[PDB]
RNA sequence: GCAUGGCCCUUACGGCCUGGGCGACACACGUGCUACAAUGCCCACUACAAAGCGAUGCCACCCGGCAACGGGGAGCUAAUCGCAAAAAGGUGGGCCCAGUUCGGAUUGGGGUCUGCAACCCGACCCCAUGAAGCCGGAAUCGCUAGUAAUCGCGGAUCAGCCAUGCCGC
RNA sequence: GCCCGGAUAGCUCAGCCGGUAGAGCAGGGGAUUGAAAAUCCCCGUGUCCUUGGUUCGAUUCCGAGUCCGGGCACCA
RNA sequence: UCGCCUCCUAAAAGGUAACGGAGGCGCCCAAAGGUCCCCUCAGGCGGGACGGAAAUCCGCCGGAGAGCGCAAGGGUAGAAG
């Protein structure tokens, strides 16, 4: 899943965080 | 899409106004294709630079959350002819 | 007449989001409507969906006006 | 001899069957001048699409095939 | 269950089932069942009567789906088709418009295989 | 009980007698027919038809359509002596009403569209003929049975002469126009 | 890059500026990334690194927002503060073999942030789309050990970033 | 008339005892070579002669029909 | 070239030749037949969603120029269509 976005993996890959990678 | 600022050139914009004040010509001609599409401005003709020349815009009023350099194409093409590799 | 084939022919509902409209008399209940929301007859319409969100506000009728360019 | 109304041509001369060496293909604009001018070059080259080498080589054929009308 | 439209999913969970409606992804589709009181984790196969149209009632009323969203789009489409919008030229010449590169790929909007070499 | 009937009989039909109008109760503006041809879409029917314009377009005014045919050699447009590619109805009084009121202030309507409809478009006799651009796109839509896009182009014969008598029917009746 | 013999241009073959272009697209090839799924995927919870980088910089902790971010705001000249939290793993639940809760292209729409400015041409977030792909022809590449394979982390450049690259852990 | 055989891509032809249509020529891409030939791979092209049947399904099976080909009849 | 059909040559009845002029036939239709009942064309000009300059529509105007399986002629809507 690493290049969809709305997923746990999607994010940390991009390097990112938002609705489906929270700022813990 | 920018953000809670909404972005014209100043000196694009005057011209534009000061005109609203009595309204004539259309030869206004500008390089500000940079400028979002001049909302309180929804009938002259606005010439934008192509990077080559300026391509007169009609600006109708269905295009005013655009930019004026939408509505000039910067790059020609028309299908292409012919290809050849061996190098 | 002709007997077979036609439709059904009765009342039901024309809705509206904008209060009552057309007296039933065709063959659907339920539908979007908007008669016109604003007619459009010469004025009253042309509600232009370009309204820029929040016009004015900001880069208004500022920056100096003409000015004494006459000078 | 000289011609009357101006002509435009391409030249060429591929050689590439066994692969030896290769070709040169050119093209040309050609116009009659006034009675005794004689004859001018003109070197129209872009962005150097021809090697500022080849060119005298190209008119050394030229001139020189414009011996015999 | 015909919902927005004529798509009954079923022998699916709601959760997933929605989904198979043009306008309901994972998301939107998880909020109208907790905005209902029905447990996601229930087959289609076991709702009820009052569930089947207490949920057919606010998916339907809310957003605009199937086909009334098709149409949306398609409009938006040909207004950028107007007096020379760029994003627009681009649907018409059939290539991408969020600035991809054509030299290569783009192929998802062009025809697979198409050679042609000279 | 009818919808517009009023809007005719009550109103338009005296604003007219003195606009114009005058000694006869008949020789006042009123239209007679409504027929509508569709033509099959962008690609006519096929022997495999299509009928389905006639099923659902029929019922979207109330009653099936009928069945025209060419005639005469095509050549290059594919068809022949004919058979079918029609399928218009006519239609008059009740109906007429009906499908253009109940039709004609709330269904035209939705389509997203501009101004008026096309003014300079009358000829004498005053009958108009607009012709959307086919679009079955509402009203009655009730989805499904979406198979084209093909939709039609109504035409509406009414009695007066001259643009302005048969005009100022329409326009005082519930036609927005001219751009 | 620089340096340098010779040749060449000096109201221009030098200089400035706005705009464009280097991002073009019928096509061909190279290096790669993400995959086609169950030894897998998704969600919640819970662990174990290393090497680096930070003052008009890293930014705890609060609060609004679903988010990106935004307001506030402590510490930190940093083995003393923080960028972190590592991921794969482990545990519980969900999916049940389908072009799918595999895959994410593409497209519409709504926003955020940098910068004078993001039409050409930025990166993120969110909703809705959701494509090709269920394993790849002739051919062809890498590796002999903490290597291959797989998992994540850092840095230079840098306002921002088209990094899926590169040098490292 | 009688028996037997044949018609399949633009041409040349396989089609196996029912499901699907293919080699070859030509051309277009690739691959291999330091490079050019030679060689390899991958593509796009069908009323499967026409008709009725049989079958879930026919280019294939069955019956007829036309046009070829072979042998023998014979033609008021 | 050789039989058949249409027009002309053929000199206003019929007929009339030439290696005179110009085209067709060696079928076809179970509805393209019988009868009863309805219907009227082609184009010209308007107005028309895709619509060529003829798709199908609507409004006038239009005695036949349309149609009648195929040549040509005759005939024909007060129908043979
Ligand atoms: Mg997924
Ligand atoms: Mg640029
Ligand atoms: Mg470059
Ligand atoms: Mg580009
Ligand atoms: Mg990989
Ligand atoms: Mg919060
Ligand atoms: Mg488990
Ligand atoms: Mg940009
Ligand atoms: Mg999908
Ligand atoms: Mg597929
Ligand atoms: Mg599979
Ligand atoms: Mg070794
Ligand atoms: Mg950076
Ligand atoms: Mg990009
Ligand atoms: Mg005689
Ligand atoms: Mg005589
Ligand atoms: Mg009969």
């Amino acid at each position: 899943g690493k290049g969809d976005r709305r997923t746990r993996r999607g994010k940390i890959w991009r390097g990112t965080y938002g609705k489906y990678r929270p700022r813990k | 899409s920018l953000k809670k600022g909404v972005f014209v050139d100043d000196h694009l914009l005057e011209k534009v106004l000061e005109l609203n004040a009595k309204g004539e010509k259309r030869l206004i001609k500008t390089w500000s294709r940079r400028s979002t599409i001049v909302p309180e401005m929804v009938g002259h003709t606005i010439a934008v630079y192509n990077g080559k020349q300026h391509v007169p815009v009609y600006i109708t009023e269905n295009m005013v959350g655009h930019k004026l350099g939408e509505f000039a194409p910067t790059r020609t093409y028309r299908g292409h002819g012919k290809e050849a590799k061996a190098t | 007449m002709k007997e077979g084939i036609h439709p059904k022919l009765v009342p039901a509902r024309i809705i509206c989001g904008c209060g009552n409209v057309i007296e039933t008399y065709s063959t659907k209940p339920e539908i979007y409507v908007e008669v016109c929301s604003k007619c459009h007859p010469f004025y009253t319409g042309q509600q232009r969906f370009v309204d820029t969100e929040g016009r004015v506000e900001r880069f208004q009728r500022r920056y100096g006006d003409s000015y004494r360019k006459g000078r | 001899e000289t011609i009357t109304k101006p002509v435009d041509v391409e030249g060429k001369f591929i050689r590439q069957t066994g692969g030896r060496g290769q070709y040169g293909h050119v093209k040309i604009k050609v116009e009659p001048l006034p009675r005794g001018s004689g004859f001018e070059f003109v070197n129209a080259i872009v962005g150097g699409v021809i090697p500022k080498e080849y060119i005298p080589a190209v008119q050394k054929g030229i001139e020189e095939a414009m011996q015999s009308g | 269950a015909r919902i927005a439209g004529v798509e009954i999913p079923r022998n699916k969970r709601v959760d997933v089932a929605l989904t198979y409606i043009y306008g309901i992804g994972k998301a939107r589709a998880k909020e109208a069942l907790e905005k209902t009181g029905i447990n996601p984790a229930t087959r289609v196969k076991d709702l009820t009567e009052a569930e089947v149209v207490r949920l057919r009632e606010y998916v339907e009323n809310t957003w605009k789906l199937e086909g009334e969203l098709r149409a949306e789009v398609a409009a938006n489409i040909k207004r950028l088709m107007d007096i020379g919008c760029y994003r627009g030229l681009r649907h018409r010449r059939g290539l991408p418009v969020r600035g991809q590169r054509t030299r290569t790929n783009a192929r998802t909007r062009k025809g697979p295989r198409k050679t042609v070499a000279g | 009980d009818v919808a517009l009937k009023r809007k005719y009989y009550e109103e338009v039909r005296p604003e007219l007698i003195r606009r114009f109008g005058y000694q006869n109760v008949w020789e006042v503006p009123r239209l007679e027919k409504v027929v509508i041809n569709q033509g099959l879409g962008e690609a006519k029917e096929d022997a495999r038809i299509l009928e389905k314009a006639a099923q659902e377009l029929a019922l979207i005014t109330g009653q099936k359509p009928a069945v025209t045919r060419a005639k005469k050699s095509i050549s290059n447009f594919k068809l022949r002596k004919g058979m079918p590619i029609g399928l218009r109805v006519t239609l008059r009084r009740d109906r007429m009403w009906i499908f253009l009121e109940k039709l004609l202030n709330v269904a035209l309507p939705r389509i997203r569209d501009f101004r008026g409809l096309n003014p300079n478009s009358f000829d004498g006799r005053g009958n108009y003929n607009l012709g959307l651009r086919e679009q079955l796109i509402f009203p009655e839509i009730t989805y499904d049975m979406v198979d084209a896009l093909r939709g039609m182009d109504i035409a509406v014969v009414t009695t007066a002469e001259t643009d302005e008598e048969a005009r100022a029917l329409l326009e005082l009746l519930g036609f927005p126009f001219r751009k």
